[PDB]
């Protein structure tokens, strides 16, 4: 072989194996993230696992705010994830400075994704092993969810997942979208929690999940407080 | 608007001798009509056998002394010997020319003992032309001091007078007197005279007091 | 002015299915004529011509440079430049030196490669394009020529009439300017043929 | 096999060790021994020079960085000449800028930083000279050693070079006496310690010993072939 | 232009005239020189409009990026320091005087003045621009410590009015803003609302 | 050059004169000073003519790449910022003074950009040599919430005031009306003044001009 | 700063036995307008050194920032070494000269005052970079007015006591308020002693206006 | 022979540079140190592109009469 | 298998081994512990004395990165000194541009990003040092942050790095540090440092203790020798 081992070399069947190897890294983290888009809200939920009691819970987060109205959940290597978040925050501000309006979510995914292709085509660097899902509200098109993967693909999805149980998570979400009932904010959050819980079989407690929401009524990305998460979790159990 | 130079004044004198070299200078730094300090000797000891005297913009003199001092150390490390007076003179010539386009306003005199053991005085123009000269006066009072040294040390325009090699004593007497005269007629020179005598034993510094304005 | 140092006059006029470009022929340093045969109109195509007046050095350089760009364009695109495109390419060349400008004011006159519609346009030192349906003039004697042209020009002129109007206008105009003159060359471009005639003018 | 992991400074070994840096450290052992000791008032460097042939002169093992600092090289001479120049220029710079002799400790930090850059980046080999730096600054006499690895240590006494364990052993036993020692005693103690490194047949001679002394009143001076005679004469005979 | 900020306990009242002039022609009679650098940090801009508008936007960009990364409301002193560096580094090329005022939870209402040349001085009340010269006396006499926010709004209005009448460059409506923990309340005073002081009427 | 713009209830009307003057001679009439930045943004320019043409063109191009990528019609603010930053970097050496008008999702926006990079969002703006004369008409008659026809009249009257009052301006008046729904580029909105009839025919008959030499080269039409 | 903008005038210092005292007005004047009246033109570089400045406040503020970090860096190093008053003076001389060479002068003229190792140091650094050390230093119009009073006391008595020195600076500050337009009544006095640098807050000068009625 | 030609050239320029700067004749030792410094650069010590990567393959014996009298210094590809 | 040779490479299973290999380097170094209590953060390092010849109070593994923040390092010392320099430069820049003492959380992030960069490129090896930074500011509070060779940065109420990290964490875990005051913690840190040290494998250790907090007026400083001595006594007595 030797077809793998450099991003630039293409396999005899044209597969650029190193990029594929990176997608494997996201799973190595062992955490899954689910995002679902409602009629008026977009929610990102991720599993928060704190390895040691000593670690401060507040510091460990996979949910970051790219700009006041765009929020992202990054799954993969933790260090790579932080690096991409900074680039996103820089890119988001650079758009406001140059063009005078807040970057549309689609354009942030496009810029971030395009940066990833450069890594995929240039020899020295390694594709960052992280996947970022961005949630934002665009006035013209309502709520938006976009995912950029280490390859540079930037598709936008009604609902999506990243991590160890992504395939299972996608199936659960697919069944729920096919039986479309539209989603109110509560349902959008409930669907997300049920999906993560069912795929992981966790039966989550408020501490284990971090949930972030963007709504048309309050466009700013907010990370829900543990109490707010508990309220939704309690309702799910009650019904 | 900003003028990069000011005349900080001062006068420097150097007298060579068969075995001794004397470099002497005022101690007053004056900007404009004001006297910045009355104790700023303008003579610096580069090495045991050499003293540099600088007059002009003080800021240039401080930088040049620092540069020459550094380069002397670098010559010592690289060549494992002290720079001779002749070498310091040539190096200074090159250093000064480096800024021919934005010049150092310093009139410099290097006085010291040569390798043969005789005393040598090297005088430099602000842009670095260097001449080995038996006696030279530089600075605000070069005009006043140089003629006297030429009559007394060089026996010029004197008929039927014998030529006697200068002695450290006669020269110290002469240096003290010429500076006394300049203090009286040059506003810039005054306060005190530091006379540095370089002989095989080494630099010896003697200070005499000229009139405070 | 720097423009007045070498001196020049160029004019172009639009008739019906014909264009005429005419220019003076004197090359002089300030006041001394050196040559009476300077070329200020250069062919940039089968039926497109450019006229440069201004510092002679610039006239020669901008023409030589434009040809480099044009020849490559023709080889690369395998097509003759449409007249409006040369104007744009020239404007880019001139604007590139917006600071330190080439001191030439060009006039471009031609027939469209396929339609054969006439095109006359002029550009300033910094490269500002002006397309006019009547006449365009550039040079030291511009004021004199503008007046002669405004009165004499009539719309839909036939080729023989166009030659007579351009010749009368250039001849009378260069007469009232000291630094331009010593002969005028009129090139007439019609779809079928190009006729270049040198007029008889006061050599003073 | 494990031939792999040893080719470059940029490859970490499976057990956390960068082998090339270690291989570089081995270079100091190849060089002739040098011993440095300190007293409350003076710092001394003594070296055992080696000669290519009887006709050839002994190499210079002690070099003067500045009036207050001097170094003794053990290892590749080339790396030493290069490092010494950097050190000399850094010292000259301090006098021009701040008109103060550079604190000896600060210089060693700078030598460490310059030395580390080769270790992390592909390209230049790690410097393979081991340096003993001795100086008197306002804080006091100081003796520091620098490894080919950039790590530097402050020492009461140290010997770097071939068969230097023997010297370190003598120095440790007689160490307490050194602090209150007179200069003659301190150089004498050092000459004995380097004697241990020498093969039993070989003896200290005026030709192979170089002594460098820096102190509150003494500018660094390298006493050489005929000027080591005062310090050597007082010494006894091999134990 | 006359720009004036005064710090009341718990916040700042910034005020400015609306006139921008090219020569003796008033190009814009309703310009807003009080701009929001951040949610609770605003700057009054006096000096060349081009330079002020550029520096203001660049600081908005820098403060915003910093706030998102530090995940905290930005400090008014930080904004001032960013303005100070730009104005100092490009002092030769920039002709701008900016008064930066804002509320940060850490230090409360703060008014900082960057005069042309790049100095940052915290001041209890800061006046800037061409019209400021005429009102230096009114402010010195009128300023009393511990004025209420409403008292400050009147103080800023009267001061800006006095300058507007005596400076040709100053003029137009008075724009006044009160920035506090609660939020920014922006008010425009026009015509009769602008305070009027009686003329000599000999 | 009188260039002027107004915000009507649902859009912007931009007006400009059609005369380009080199020194004190009218180099050209029918010059076009309302440039196209984008389908929804049109900008009128005054000042060094070349600078206005090139700057508008570069921004028109950049905005096209931006709109194509974003997939949405360009916003007026983007046009202003791109224009201002470019102008600021050049420090007034590029002497382009522009009135930028457009309707975007936010609504109708009109901006005036001075050569040094200053910008003003204003209900009515006039720039150029005749700006002072035009401003007078606007100050006197601008009313908020004007209907489109009234606005076209105000902008026409103002450019007209400049044409008659200022020496530099003069020729036909051009109005461009941008509305959320549509753009009408009304070149020759009005021809205020026309050249008088040439009473005498001075046409030269053939043979009037002597020719020393002639060469006829036949182009091969094919 | 090719053109000075907000500037301050006269910082005076004299070396008492056991330390140096430097004093400064607290006014930054925008060309004849006393725009800034509580600015402090004296800084504590380190326990052993203090610097005061006359000239563009902006350039001083930059120098404080650069010099302060240089001091902070030495402290973090924690080698027990520290910058002497002389060293800070040498650096400033090289720095001001460098900017003069680049024809981008720092307008400030500064006094570096410090007591280390039992020796007091007072030094002058000009915008063109002229530097010297001397017993008493006055920058600004002070050189023309205050320095003559200070030098006379010093020539007659070379060594002065802290009380004597503070009194002299108060007297010299009084003259400067009386005969220099750019001066302001409020001044700060700071003294480097073996103990450290302490800067007194606004201190004001009693003024005799008796000659007015004499007319 | 070829790498020698470069080293002999650095030496010739350095002796001349010393005359220009210091109006004196370089000692044999300094001249060897000067050529040696070039030889040491083979290690990629400097970032300059124009430095041979390979160690020089020449050994030079430099002999001259200086202030210390007749002296012969030997230089090796290492640069010692 | 060539997957582990470079950090640019990714193993077929998704793991970048060179970074993991770098993390093993820290385990080679001696243990260092940092505990955050209400008043401030106390850091302790067991500094093995390799030779009697080396001077005491030298070869420090605790560095002051700025007036208010202190860094304790474990791992290849050379890299650590270099990382400390990067940190000090970053702190200076934040003060120079933003005009105030760097918030520690930001400092950790900036240094981490620098550390992460080395992870991506193939020219440079991952840094081999794991370090802890701590600061106390009245507004911010007491903050302890630890950066792995990977560039992961997290805030730890209590943290340990080095050979005995696992053992130390168990001891640190039974401390109820949040309630405890700074002076008491210094004794506790010492007890843990003594417990983890293995006398048989490591001949001898000198405990180096540093602290930042209200007591130090927010300046990271080496613990005064009187306090250190008292703690070392408390530790030996507890070891029994």
């Amino acid at each position: 072989a030797g077809f793998d081992r450099h991003i630039t070399i293409f396999s005899p069947e044209g597969r650029l194996y190193q990029v594929e190897y990176a997608f494997k890294a996201i799973n190595q983290g062992g955490l899954t993230s689910v995002a679902v888009r409602g009629k008026d809200c977009a929610v990102i939920v991720t599993q928060k696992k704190v390895p040691d009691k000593l670690l401060d819970s507040s510091t460990v987060t996979h949910l970051f705010k790219i700009t006041e109205n765009i929020g992202c959940v990054m799954t993969g290597m933790t260090a790579d994830s932080r690096s991409q978040v900074q680039r996103a925050r820089y890119e988001a501000a650079n758009w406001k400075y140059k063009y005078g309006y807040e970057i549309p979510v689609d354009m942030l995914c496009k810029r971030i994704a395009d940066i990833s292709q450069v890594y995929t085509q240039n020899a020295e660097m390694r594709p960052l092993g992280c996947c970022m899902i961005l949630i934002g509200i665009d006035e013209e098109q309502g709520p938006q969810v976009y995912k950029c993967d280490p390859a540079g693909y930037y598709c936008g999805f009604k609902a999506t997942a990243a991590g160890v149980k992504q395939t299972e998570s996608t199936s659960f979400l697919e069944k729920k979208v096919k039986k479309k009932f539209d989603w109110t904010f509560e349902q959008t959050v409930e669907t997300a929690i049920t999906c993560l819980s069912t795929v992981l079989s966790i039966d989550f407690k408020p501490s284990e999940i971090e949930v972030g929401v963007v709504t048309v009524e309050n466009p700013k990305f907010r990370i829900l407080t543990e109490a707010e998460i508990d309220a939704h979790l309690v309702a799910l159990a009650e019904r | 608007r900003f003028s990069p130079y000011v005349f900080n004044g001062g006068t420097i004198l150097a007298i060579a001798g068969e075995d001794f070299a004397i470099v002497a200078s005022d101690t007053r730094l004056s900007e404009g009509f004001s006297i910045h300090t009355r104790d700023s000797p303008k003579c610096y000891k580069l090495t045991d056998k050499t003293v540099i005297g600088c007059s002009g913009f003080h800021g240039d003199c401080l930088t040049l002394t620092k540069i020459i001092e550094a380069r002397l150390k670098m010559y010592k490390h690289s060549n494992n010997k002290a720079m001779t007076t002749g070498a310091i003179a040539a190096m200074l010539s090159t250093i000064l020319y480096s800024r021919r386009f934005f010049p150092y306003y310093v009139y410099n005199i290097i006085g010291g003992l040569d390798e043969e053991g005789k005393g040598a005085v090297y005088s430099f123009d602000p842009v670095g032309s260097y001449q080995r000269d038996s006696f030279k006066a530089g600075g605000s009072a070069s005009a006043m001091l140089q003629p006297l040294l030429d009559n007394q040390v060089g026996f010029k325009n004197m008929q039927n007078v014998e030529h006697v090699p200068l002695s450290l004593d006669r020269a110290m007497r002469l240096v003290k007197d010429v500076f006394i005269s300049a203090a009286e007629r040059d506003v810039y020179t005054g306060d005190a005279l530091r006379i540095c005598i370089v002989t095989k034993e080494g630099i010896r510094e003697e200070t005499v007091s000229l009139r405070k304005d | 002015s720097i423009m007045s140092y070498n001196g020049g006059a160029v004019m172009a006029m639009k008739g019906k299915n014909c264009v005429a470009i005419a220019a003076d022929r004197r090359f002089g340093i300030q006041a001394q004529m050196v040559t009476t045969d300077f070329q200020k109109i250069f062919p940039m195509g089968d039926r497109l011509y450019i006229g440069l007046a201004g510092l002679a050095t610039d006239v020669q350089t901008v023409a030589q440079r434009l040809k480099f760009r044009l020849n490559l364009y023709e080889l690369k695109e395998g097509r003759q430049i449409k007249p409006y495109t040369l104007m744009s390419m020239v404007a880019n060349l001139l604007y590139e030196k917006r600071f330190g400008p080439y001191y030439t004011e060009p006039v471009i006159a031609g027939l469209d490669p396929k339609t054969f519609k006439p095109f006359i346009c002029s550009l300033d030192l910094i490269g500002c394009p002006m397309v006019t349906d009547d006449f365009v003039v550039s040079g030291t004697c511009a004021e004199q020529m503008y007046g002669m042209c405004e009165s004499l020009w009539e719309p839909n002129m036939d080729p023989d009439h166009l030659f007579e109007t351009i010749s009368q206008a250039m001849l009378n105009a260069v007469d009232r300017d000291a630094v331009s003159g010593m002969g005028v060359i009129v090139h007439i471009i019609e779809k079928d043929k190009i006729t270049t005639r040198t007029l008889k003018a006061r050599m003073d | 096999f494990r031939n792999q992991y040893d080719n470059d400074v940029t490859v970490w070994s499976p057990q956390g060790r960068i082998h090339q840096i270690e291989y570089a450290m081995e270079a100091v052992k190849q060089g002739s021994a040098t011993v440095g000791l300190k007293s409350k008032t003076h710092a001394v460097l003594v070296a055992l020079k080696r000669a290519q042939s009887e006709l050839a002169a002994h190499q210079k093992k002690i070099l003067h960085v500045d009036n207050h600092i001097g170094i003794s090289i053990a290892g590749l001479t080339a790396d030493a000449r290069l490092l010494c120049n950097f050190m000399r220029q850094e010292c000259l710079d301090s006098r021009f800028v701040f008109d103060r002799p550079l604190p000896v400790s600060r210089l060693v930090s700078l030598i460490g930083s310059k030395t580390q850059i080769p270790t992390q980046r592909y390209g230049r080999r790690p410097y393979g000279v081991g340096l003993l730096i001795a100086g008197y600054d306002d804080m006091g006499p100081h003796i520091f050693q620098t490894c080919p690895s950039a790590n530097y240590f402050d020492c009461r006494a140290m010997s770097i070079g071939a068969r230097s364990q023997s010297a370190r052993t003598y120095l440790e036993r007689h160490m307490s006496e050194f602090m209150e020692c007179n200069l003659n005693e301190l150089v004498k103690h050092g000459l004995r310690a380097l004697r241990e490194t020498l093969p039993a047949e070989q003896d200290l001679t005026t030709k192979n010993v170089s002594i460098g002394i820096v102190g509150k009143d003494l500018e660094f001076t390298i006493y050489d072939d005929d000027d080591v005679s005062p310090f050597l004469e007082g010494l006894e005979e091999r134990p | 232009t006359t720009i004036m900020a005064v710090q009341f306990d718990g916040g700042v009242v910034l005020g400015a005239d609306s006139r921008t002039t090219t020569g003796s022609y008033i190009a814009n009679r309703v310009t807003d020189k009080l701009t929001p650098i951040h949610d609770r940090i605003f700057c009054c801009r006096s000096g060349s409009a081009a330079d002020t508008q550029a520096v203001a936007d660049a600081v908005t960009y820098q403060l915003g990026f910093h706030s998102i990364e530090l995940n905290e409301p930005p400090l008014v002193h930080t904004a001032a320091s960013l303005f100070k560096e730009m104005c100092y580094r490009y002092r030769e090329d920039l002709m701008a005087g900016i008064i930066i005022a804002g509320w940060d939870p850490q230090e409360g209402g703060q008014v900082y003045s960057v005069p042309m040349g790049g100095m940052m001085v915290r001041q209890s009340f800061a006046i800037g621009g061409s019209g400021s010269s005429y009102i230096y006396g009114y402010v010195d006499a009128t300023y009393r410590e511990g004025m209420t926010k409403e008292e400050c709004l009147q103080f800023t209005a009267n001061a800006l009015a006095l300058a507007m009448e005596r400076d040709g460059s100053s003029g137009g409506v008075i724009r006044l803003a009160a920035i506090a923990e609660s939020g920014v309340e922006r008010q425009v005073l026009l015509g009769d609302q602008i305070p009027k002081f009686a003329v000599a009427t000999l | 050059t009188t260039i002027a713009g107004v915000v009507y209830k649902d859009g912007i009307v931009l007006g400009a004169d059609t005369r380009a003057t080199e020194g004190m001679v009218v180099a050209d009439k029918n010059c076009s000073k309302i440039h196209f930045i984008s389908p929804n943004i049109y900008c009128c320019g005054a000042g060094t003519a070349a600078d206005t043409d090139m700057t508008t063109q570069l921004i028109s191009s950049n905005l096209e790449l931006h709109s194509l990528s974003t997939g949405r019609l360009p916003r007026v603010v983007t046009a202003n910022r791109m224009l201002k930053q470019m102008l600021f970097r050049y420090q007034g050496y590029i002497g382009a003074a522009l009135v930028l008008g457009g309707v975007d999702v936010t609504g109708p926006h009109l901006y005036s950009i001075y050569p040094h990079g200053s910008t003003d969002k204003l209900p009515y703006v006039t720039m150029g040599s005749g700006s002072l004369a035009a401003m007078a008409v606007f100050e006197d008659k601008f009313r908020p919430d004007m209907e489109e026809e009234e606005a076209k009249n105000l902008v026409s009257e103002a450019i007209a005031a400049g044409i008659f009052n200022d020496l530099g301006s003069g020729s036909n008046i051009d109005l461009c009306v941008i509305s959320k729904n549509k753009l009408d580029f009304l070149r020759p909105y009005t021809v205020p003044n026309k050249k008088g009839t040439r009473l005498g025919r001075y046409r030269c008959e053939k043979g009037t001009t002597a020719v020393l030499t002639e060469k006829i080269t036949p182009l091969e039409i094919e | 700063t090719q053109n000075p903008m907000v500037t301050g005038t006269s910082v005076l210092g004299v070396k008492f036995e056991g330390g140096v005292v430097i004093a400064a007005d607290m006014l930054g004047s925008y060309g004849s307008l006393a725009r800034f009246r509580n600015i402090s033109r004296i800084m504590r570089v380190n326990n052993s050194t203090m610097l005061g400045a006359s000239g563009d406040y902006a350039d001083f503020q930059y120098l404080k920032q650069v010099l302060g970090q240089m001091v902070i860096d030495e402290e973090l190093l924690g080698d027990g070494h520290s910058y002497s008053p002389r060293a800070i003076h040498s650096w400033l001389t090289r720095a001001m000269y460098s900017r003069r060479s680049k024809m981008n002068p720092l307008w400030n003229t500064m006094v570096i005052g410090g007591y280390a190792d039992g020796e007091s140091f007072l030094g002058y650094v000009d915008m063109l970079g002229v530097a010297y050390e001397a017993p008493s230093l006055a920058t600004g119009y002070g050189a023309y007015l205050a320095q003559p009073l200070l030098r006379e006391v010093l020539e007659k008595q070379p060594v002065l006591s802290q009380t004597e020195a503070r009194d002299l600076v108060e007297r010299c500050m009084r003259v400067l308020y009386y005969r220099d337009a750019r001066s302001y009544n409020r001044f700060q006095i700071a003294t480097v002693t073996e103990k450290g640098v302490e800067i007194e807050g606004p201190l004001s000068t009693e003024t005799n206006w008796d000659i007015a009625h004499m007319i | 022979i070829a790498d020698a030609k470069t080293l002999i050239d650095k030496a010739r320029v350095e002796t001349q540079n010393h005359w220009f700067t210091y109006n004196e004749t370089m000692t044999v030792e300094s001249v060897t140190q000067a050529v040696s410094n070039l030889a040491l650069q083979f290690g990629e010590e400097d970032a300059d592109p124009g430095a041979m990567s390979r160690p020089f393959g020449v050994a030079l014996l430099f002999g001259g009469v200086d202030e210390k009298g007749p002296q012969l210094f030997h230089m090796d590809p290492s640069g010692t | 298998t060539g997957y582990d040779l470079s950090a640019s490479t990714f193993s077929p299973d998704g793991r970048v081994f060179q970074v993991e290999y770098a993390m093993k380097a820290v385990e080679n170094s001696s243990t260092a512990i940092g505990i955050r209590c209400k008043d401030g953060v106390v850091f302790g390092v067991e500094k093995l004395v390799l030779s009697k010849l080396y001077e005491e109070g030298s070869n420090k593994r605790l560095f002051n990165v700025d007036r208010h923040v202190g860094m304790a390092v474990a791992g290849l010392l050379a890299d650590a000194r270099s990382l400390a320099d990067i940190a000090r430069e970053e702190a200076s820049n934040f003060r120079s541009n933003f005009g105030y003492n760097i918030p520690l959380k930001h400092l950790a992030d900036r240094v981490a990003m620098y550390v992460h960069a080395y992870t991506l490129y193939s020219a440079v090896r991952p840094f081999g040092c794991s370090f802890m930074l701590g600061s106390y500011s009245v507004n911010d509070g007491a903050q302890l942050y630890m950066i792995d060779p990977s560039g992961v940065s997290y805030g730890y109420w209590g943290c340990a790095i080095g050979k005995a990290r696992q053992a130390a964490k168990t001891e640190i875990e039974k401390l109820q540090m949040k309630e405890m005051t700074c002076r008491d913690i210094v004794k506790e840190v010492a007890k843990i440092i003594y417990i983890v040290h293995d006398e048989v494998k490591d001949k001898a250790f000198e405990l180096e203790l540093s602290w930042v907090g209200e007591l130090t007026n927010g300046r990271h400083e080496i613990v005064p020798k009187d306090i250190r001595e008292e703690a070392e006594k408390y530790a030996k007595e507890s070891l029994k």
